[PDB]
């Protein structure tokens, strides 16, 4: 069955630039995986950050950006600032049903 | 703006039946396809299935396909999730999300997520 | 028996208008359910905000007011500030006794 | 200010009958209506009863009336809730809160609820 | 046996003074009881501020005093801060062991 | 500074029988008297007793009085706490606090407290 | 950066076995050892074992061996630890952390640690 | 078997020095336990900040410096600030495999 995996955590600092990635235990992920980005905040709140591997949410700058690189898929954050705190999950499109990451945490100091 | 509504929280009991709502600002669903996210620690997140509200038509996974349920009230704009014959590990924070991929227009917005507490 | 349902949560930005909603799973909502809501901080923190349909506690801005839209009770919050990041419960009459929504959680950003 | 007063924790066993209390700042109940709250994660907040300290007349639900119970120190300024009978799903925290409606002027203000733990 | 009952909890402004109670189930609170406040703060963090009943510890400010009124011991706080948000348990001494209170809660607006 | 200094963590299973521990900084106890406050949600804080490192001389409750224990390692600096025979109530974090009342000088300061889990 | 990547939570149940992964951004493991860090409250943290990559060479200790395992992808990059026959004790927050002592070079950096959630 | 203590937490003000310490149960720490000091913050954040009893990790100041004193490991932090508020766990090195400590955690006013 479907399994995918993405980082655990990610720390860093306002400015840098971060990459989180996710991969699929079927192959490689691919377009029609349509990966999705959905950004969780404390008390369960989440948001959908990018889908479709690389289309941005309104409301969402294009300094997040996502891709597939080799046969992963992933999440870019750019001029990271410290608002972006949060969780960043995976979800992945099996032909009529999705699959969860366990969520990569980024931090930044602070 | 545009906000998704869920119950705060809901108290079962094992082998009973019960129902979890999804609305939007919104105005209805359908069509801004719907999602059930779960959370329980560690874990973080599990998903369910979808309802098309127009006539049917939801899909789950082999393992969810028994407990599983999704629904709406179209007249009004509510979406539904019906866990029948919980257990005590049904207990947890279940999310709700839309719209989109069908794909209208093009990202999902959360809701808060109902505690669904299982049992006592 | 009576269920009270409102949106699981809401988000929004400071300055702007957000209307939470209250509908009785019995008919519509009415004056005789003198639809309260009480607003709920971390820790268990409840206070009282309006009751009545429309009536505000001694303390609050006239920004929170409350009505009945249709056959659904509302409370609109305006001119939101960060301040009123909260769960915002419905809580309903009937006859003798005292029914609860789930609670509608507001988030700012920031 | 003004405000209210309930016990920190409470450790109960299955099968014991427990008792929390509410006070005003205040000055005394009765007048200035009574409830309990009951919060369940995902559940959030359930009811439970009042009661008429000058004599007596509490109300519940159709479920609550068994374990519910409502109740005073009058010669003090205390209310109070009984749960006869306690199982591992009474386990909650419980807030208080005060008044009116019975209608005197015209505003709950909230307590900060007690964690009754059931049970080890 | 010895049951200590406190107020839940207690909101307030910076530059109030709210004055907290303690009452003991088998008489009046006395000087043989002498009456400890300590404050708990997120994490399990607790901090003797007054004992004997009206005896600062070391690093308290005079702002923090306590007393008995009538058959209740009280601590009283004057000149309310934001920093004093926390819970403040009772505990009273019966001869040979120490009686806790359920810790009334302290809030600021903020 | 002066600072009180107990373990993260300590995990035991029911029937076993474990101990915790209180230093100070500080230098050494025994003398600045020893508590040991149990916090289990709602209830908040509860007792257990004290030891006299130089000679004996504990104290609690009748119903501490079975797995009530206190002590400390003297050349060193260290105050104890032992759970004989743990259930899983006895799950739970316990704070430990020193000094004085006995009454050397002048109030007590808490150190971060241990989360005793029982059991898995 | 340099970062390490764990799964959110992951759900089994008594009896089942399941298996926690660590990636680094990074490149791989080996070389760079690896920590499994177990954390349940007051007890905090606790420990397992580590893998040899290259061609194997795991340590843990006398409680951990039945359960403990270590392992990778090093046609990737991940690092493994799976517990067979899980129970619900098993239930915490396993931490991943690596490299060196055996001592490539100097320090561990953290992972955020999956919630394994059994069961239910 | 192996015990790690150390203490249960340690409070102190931005500036100052505090000293954390870690004893083993089989008798003196020594070189070859190559004590390590693992920082922990919030949502279990866990980073490495001294090893091999005194050296430092890349990016952490030598305001953290760690020692043997006697018969224990110390953990030794001069000018303390804010962002420092953490837990402090010790790992010791016993043959083969890394023993913890409870981790001590320490408090700023703020």
């Amino acid at each position: 069955q479907a399994v995918v995996t993405q980082e655990s955590a990610l720390t860093t600092s306002p400015g840098e630039t971060v990459t989180l990635t996710c991969r699929s235990s079927t192959g490689a992920v691919t377009t029609s995986n349509y990966a999705n980005w959905v950004q969780e905040k404390p008390d369960h709140l989440f948001t959908g950050l990018i889908g479709g591997t690389n289309n941005r949410a309104p409301g969402v700058p294009a300094r997040f950006s996502g891709s597939l690189i080799g046969n992963k898929a992933a999440l870019t954050i750019t001029g990271a600032q410290t608002e972006d705190e949060a969780i960043y999950f995976c979800a992945l499109w099996y032909s009529n049903h999705l699959v969860f990451g366990g969520g990569t945490k980024l931090t930044v100091l602070e | 703006e545009v906000q998704l509504q869920q119950s705060g929280a809901e108290l079962v009991k094992p082998g009973a039946s019960v129902k979890l709502s999804c609305k939007a600002s919104g105005y209805t669903f359908t069509s801004y396809w719907m999602h059930w996210v779960k959370q329980r620690p560690g874990r973080g997140l599990e998903w369910i299935g979808r309802i098309d509200p127009n006539g049917g038509g939801t899909k789950y996974n082999e393992k969810f396909k028994s407990k599983a349920t999704l629904t709406v009230d179209k007249p009004s704009s509510t979406a539904y999730m019906q866990l029948s014959s919980l257990t005590s590990e049904d207990s947890a924070v279940y999310y709700c999300a839309r719209m989109w991929y069908y794909g209208t227009y093009y990202f999902d917005y959360w809701g808060q997520g109902t505690t669904l507490t299982v049992s006592s």
